[PDB]
């Protein structure tokens, strides 16, 4: 662990490819000593053990580097032993890969003490993922086997945790809030059917975050299945007209192998194929329609009862009263006048929002430009309630 | 409770020993529960490591938790320790409890030493690991107690005596390592600890050839520790690795194929020797090594030799950097019956690159101290009637030359021009004389030389060869250093005159070997930490190796940067490259001289053509000719 | 179809025992040469050990001729060089020819080794 956890011509694979090696050391098991003359079980819990060592011992505190952030996390996303950080990282990972599954009953006994001390560091190292992430393996290892039917002493430190962390989880940036959001739904939850009202903003950020993250989506999406097909039918129903509405979104060459095709199939097609798990958001949105079926059609109402216009229609009402930013487009004699604002509202939403970066490029090219124009326009019209629709987003940007 | 000291009048014993029965109780059921009547988990562990922690809070009871240890009963599975497990299931409450009081604890473990030797040895070494693992807040105990297990050596004693189990003797050797490893270095004056009796077990474990050599190689690495002592010990120390130098190390050479079980046991310990001595820069370190090296022609690990040499010199500590220079010096220097090769090899591959890599930004040290006492000896003058003292005179003559040249090439210029000390010692002692008195008497000593004709010397002709060549690089090396700013580079190395046979070129270059020619050419790796400590240019090819070809194309680009053709080496060499009168062999090496300068001679491209043209076009050369110098 | 399928101890174990000879001979004497070019004291009885054995292997061998031819050879050598000290070791334990019958065996008294060991001058200012 202490070194495969480190490793940060030629050429050093880092720890992808430790994995199977450690997930046959213990899963993958009775296929390899039948020939010869248990030790799944002493290597789980030596993994177990070790890996609860390196978190007493790393000192993944961060500290302040040389303005005034309000994220908590911030210029100190810096830690003070950054070689001890990334032996985290390389730890965390590797503990995912060989923690989804072999918990058929070895995980077992190590539910309580991982969590405790999970829940006791992430406490004190709040803003530190991958605590998250061992939080989320082990709740998922404990929900795979059944672990909560009602012991009671990790049930109520993880209700308050999942409570305290839900809280604190609304100020947390992209890593450390997927991570944090991943926690919080996987959580068994149909057995936490309690306090159902807390746990809706973690659904609906995880699904207004995906559509551009996809494992996030994914996490959301078994999570409202679970909430759906175990909590209780009469609780988990006003919490669809909030719970669906925002997964409406998600509604809308030569290579070896060709060169081996082009000259007949002898052999180097075999070869080229030898030689050669993010999902689909595609798939995404047929498992969304599949359980917005699923799901009946008393339910699925709610997917479009969000409110038919809440403030989609500031992006479809007309910026101002009446048109400014009449600009005379000089062709050799005429002339003609077109006007900027028409494209304003789709220019400066494609600026933000655009996941392409040459057209997010030329987007916020032609807000520059827009931008001069219109302030140059009231030099020589009063407009302002114009700029009170553009500040907004020159600041966002 | 125990943080505020209510522990006893809180919990007390009753008219009983002045031990605590509860602490007594709890010890023997923390003993006897995981002993078998089994299972184990981590909370359950949790809990009992808590429970001695607690038995230990009371009182002293570390007498009894020692007698624990050593118990010598046997718990049966299908029969290992009985007394070990208790040990190694908690490891480290018991280690902070006997390091909690010391003096005692290792006074009473060390005192079973003969009867229970793999359980003292176990709980000495878990202790002394655990005092290297918390030395960042107390390096305090860890001195203490290597100290206190110092101050009772004479206990486990056995260990290491003679014909005892060739596995407790590295067994005491690993547990010695650590022993210094922890403590200063200290362990060498006035008995800090036990200077006698445990340099005796160095010394014994590195003296009788009943041991092996891999065992030794574990023992030099003590070497760094031991180093610096003084003329008794250190002349018994330098003996016995004297006898283990000739009783187990190849005599001359390899003479051992890679993969023999001698081979590998050599380079191991050979390297060990050499890591050793580039952790202490300890100069009769230095004579074993080169003397071991500079023995054969070209040793198997001449690379790393050079890279260790390359350390060693680079360290600072300058007056032990001036020890080194003087120790491989004088064993070059003296007049002990060595042979010529290996006496030339001692400045070849050795002292130079000492000499390279450091000697002091403004060097006085090592060569005041050897310039009127090589002068002296250039001064020399030869008696060709006997084959051995004259081969030796030429070999001592060259590797002054040597030096000089690396002087010169390396000191800067003032601190040899001007009224200086480093000079003025050849005439008239320290006073001011006129100034530049040694630059002109090697000069003239030097150009003497690579210029004496040979008509008459048909006795040493490839050394006379060396030893003219070596003078040549001594007189471009301080030519670049003289004055050097008018026609200098032309009265000497070049411009000679064959009224009375004075030749440069022609001596200096074979002239009867037949060149070839082919026709090509951090708090987690401070855990790495604890687990070691308780385990343990151009194409070389044939005519640029000619020892004055890369000296002479940086003296021709140096001349380029210091002021039809020049006077006599831009002439000279055309005049001795144009006619093939002049032996190939000169031709061919003023040919590759203005390849490798081409540079040079861009701007006397008119004058440059025909030589080389008509060297490569006529048919003089050899072979199937010289294909890829045409 | 028939016809296509149908070290010390190592040198001290070599002046034992050779199962050829005259080769140990002259690797001993190329042996024995670096260590006399060499001047350690240990090397010295090394080579006083190596004679030793040689003059023994040669009295229980049955032979006389290579131990007279080496005892000349390394003669010479100490009179040519500085092998001062060599010398003196040697005459220390005393090693001398067969001095019975200059023959292989006999039953007389060695006394051999009693008989035989009791211009350019102005290009220089012109800075």
């Amino acid at each position: 662990l202490i070194r495969i956890c480190s490793k940060p011509k030629w050429k050093v694979p880092t720890y992808k490819d430790y994995v199977d090696l450690f997930r046959h050391l213990l899963s993958s098991d009775q296929m390899m000593d039948s020939i010869l003359a248990s030790l799944n079980h002493l290597l789980y819990d030596e993994f177990v053990k070790s890996v609860l060592k390196i978190v007493e011992k790393l000192d993944l505190t961060l500290e302040i580097q040389t303005m005034i952030p309000t994220s908590d996390p911030a210029a100190n996303l810096h830690p003070a032993k950054p070689k001890d950080f990334s032996a985290f990282i390389n730890l965390v990972e590797f503990c995912r890969e060989i923690l989804p599954e072999k918990q058929a009953e070895f995980f077992e006994p190590w539910v309580y003490s991982f969590s405790y001390e999970l829940i006791l560091q992430s406490t004190r190292l709040p803003l530190i993922s991958g605590f998250y992430k061992l939080l989320s393996i082990t709740v998922r290892n404990a929900k795979k086997i059944k672990y909560f039917e009602g012991k009671y002493s990790c049930f109520a430190l993880f209700v308050k945790f999942g409570k305290e962390v839900a809280v604190k989880m609304k100020q947390y940036k992209d890593e450390l809030l997927a991570s944090c959001l991943t926690f919080l739904l996987s959580l068994p939850h149909n057995i936490i059917e309690l306090d159902v009202r807390a746990y809706v903003p973690a659904l609906q950020m995880a699904f207004k975050l995906g559509l551009s993250y996809t494992p996030l989506a994914e996490v959301g999406l078994n999570a409202l299945e679970e909430w759906s097909i175990y909590i209780d039918r009469h609780v988990m129903q006003p919490y669809y007209k909030d719970i669906l509405p925002c997964l409406d979104g998600y509604l809308k060459e030569v290579s070896a192998l060709s060169r081996a095709a082009q000259k007949g199939f002898n052999k180097v097609v075999l070869k080229h194929l030898k030689k050669t798990e993010a999902i689909s958001l595609e798939e995404i949105r047929i498992r969304v329609v599949q359980m917005l079926g699923s799901l009946g059609g008393q339910i699925n109402k709610n997917l479009l009862t969000v409110t038919s216009s809440d403030e989609m229609m500031k992006s479809y009402v007309a910026w101002d009263r009446e048109k400014r930013l009449s600009f005379a487009v000089p062709f050799r004699e005429m002339k003609p006048v077109i006007f900027l604002d028409v494209f304003l509202p789709r220019v400066t939403e494609l600026a933000l929002t655009a996941s392409d970066r040459q057209t997010k490029v030329a987007a916020c090219e032609l807000l520059h430009s827009m931008v001069m124009f219109m302030l140059g326009k009231a030099t020589q019209p009063p407009m302002y309630q114009l700029y009170k629709r553009t500040f907004p987003v020159l600041l966002r940007l | 409770l125990h943080r505020a000291g209510l522990l006893h009048n809180i919990l007390p014993s009753q008219s009983t020993d002045l031990h605590h029965s509860v602490g007594t109780e709890l010890l023997s059921l923390v003993y006897k529960g995981i002993a078998p009547g089994p299972s184990l988990d981590l909370s359950c562990k949790q809990l009992a490591s808590g429970l001695l922690e607690l038995a230990f809070a009371f009182g002293g009871l570390c007498e009894r938790l020692v007698s624990l240890l050593l118990n010598p009963a046997v718990l049966s599975t299908a029969h290992f320790s009985h007394g070990e497990y208790f040990y190694s299931l908690f490891s480290e409450t018991i280690n902070t409890e006997l390091l909690k009081n010391l003096d005692l604890a290792v006074l009473e473990l060390m005192q079973s030493s003969v009867d229970n030797t793999k359980m003292v040895s176990a709980v000495l070494n878990g202790m002394l690991d655990q005092s290297f693992r918390e030395r960042a807040n107390q390096k305090h105990q860890g001195l203490k107690l290597a100290t206190t297990i110092l101050q009772h050596w004479k206990k486990c004693d056995s260990w290491w005596a003679k014909d005892s189990p060739l596995e407790t003797k590295m067994a005491v050797l690993a547990l010695l390592a650590k022993i210094l490893q922890i403590d200063s270095s200290v362990s060498f004056n006035t008995s800090h600890g036990s200077f006698p009796e445990v340099f005796t077990t160095y010394i014994s474990l590195l003296a009788d050839t009943k041991l092996d050599l891999h065992l030794k190689g574990q023992a030099v690495t003590l070497l760094p520790f031991f180093t610096s002592l003084t003329g008794g010990s250190l002349e018994e120390l330098r003996r016995v690795l004297e006898q283990l130098i000739v009783a187990h190390f190849p005599m001359q050479s390899r003479e051992f194929p890679p993969g023999t079980p001698r081979f590998n046991n050599y380079v191991d310990c050979m390297k060990k020797f050499l890591d050793a001595l580039e952790l202490s820069q300890s100069p009769m370190l230095l004579e074993l090594m080169t003397e071991v090296l500079c023995r054969e022609q070209q040793h198997v690990m001449e690379e790393l030799f050079q890279s260790s040499f390359r350390r060693i010199a680079r360290r600072g500590s300058c007056v032990t950097q001036v020890g080194l220079l003087e120790s491989v010096y004088e064993m070059f220097r003296k007049d002990d019956p060595r042979l010529s090769f290996t006496r030339q090899s001692f400045v070849d591959r050795s002292l130079l690159t000492l000499l390279w890599h450091c000697s002091l930004d403004a060097l006085r040290e090592f060569f005041s101290t050897i310039v009127v006492d090589a002068i002296d000896v250039l001064k020399s003058r030869f008696t060709k009637l006997n084959e051995s003292t004259f081969d030796t005179q030429i070999t001592k003559k060259m590797g002054y030359y040597k030096i000089l040249d690396v002087m010169y090439s390396r000191l800067p210029k003032d601190d040899v021009h001007a009224k200086e000390s480093k000079i003025n010692q050849v005439f008239h002692g320290s006073c001011i004389t006129e100034g530049n008195e040694l630059t002109k008497t090697l000069i003239k000593l030097c150009y003497d030389a690579f210029t004496e004709n040979m008509a008459g010397e048909n006795q040493l002709l490839e050394r006379r060869r060396l030893y003219h060549c070596a003078a040549y690089n001594c007189a471009i090396s301080v030519i670049c250093c003289v004055f050097n700013e008018l026609k200098f580079y032309q009265g000497f190395l070049f411009s000679e005159k064959p009224e009375k046979n004075l030749l440069i070129f022609e001596n200096l270059i074979d002239l009867k070997r037949r060149y070839n020619f082919p026709v090509e050419v951090s708090t987690l790796s401070e855990e790495m930490s604890q687990f070691d400590f308780s385990t343990g240019e151009l194409e070389m090819d044939e005519l640029n190796r000619h020892e004055c070809m890369a000296p002479l194309t940086a003296l021709v680009k140096h001349m380029h940067r210091s002021l039809r053709d020049l006077p006599s080496w831009m002439k000279f060499l055309h005049g001795k490259l144009g006619n093939p009168i002049v032996p190939l062999n000169i031709r061919l090496f003023l040919a590759k001289l203005v390849i490798n300068t081409e540079e040079v001679f861009r701007p006397y491209a008119k004058h440059w053509l025909s030589p080389l043209l008509q060297l490569a076009a006529s048919e003089n050369n050899g072979g199937e000719g010289i294909h890829y110098m045409v | 179809a028939q016809e296509i399928f149908q070290a010390e101890n190592f040198r001290v174990l070599v002046k034992q025992k050779k199962a050829s000879f005259e080769e140990a001979s002259n690797q001993l004497i190329n042996h024995i040469e670096q260590f006399l070019d060499t001047n350690e004291t240990p090397y010295f009885m090394k080579s006083i050990d190596c004679i030793r054995a040689f003059r023994e292997e040669a009295i229980k061998f049955s032979e006389e001729q290579r131990f007279n031819n080496f005892l000349k050879a390394l003669q010479e050598k100490v009179e040519i060089k500085q092998l001062n000290h060599f010398w003196e070791i040697v005459v220390q334990d005393g090693i001398t020819l067969i001095t019975k019958e200059e023959a292989s065996g006999s039953s007389v008294t060695a006394e051999e080794a009693k008989k035989f060991l009791a211009d350019v001058d102005d290009l220089l200012d012109m800075i």
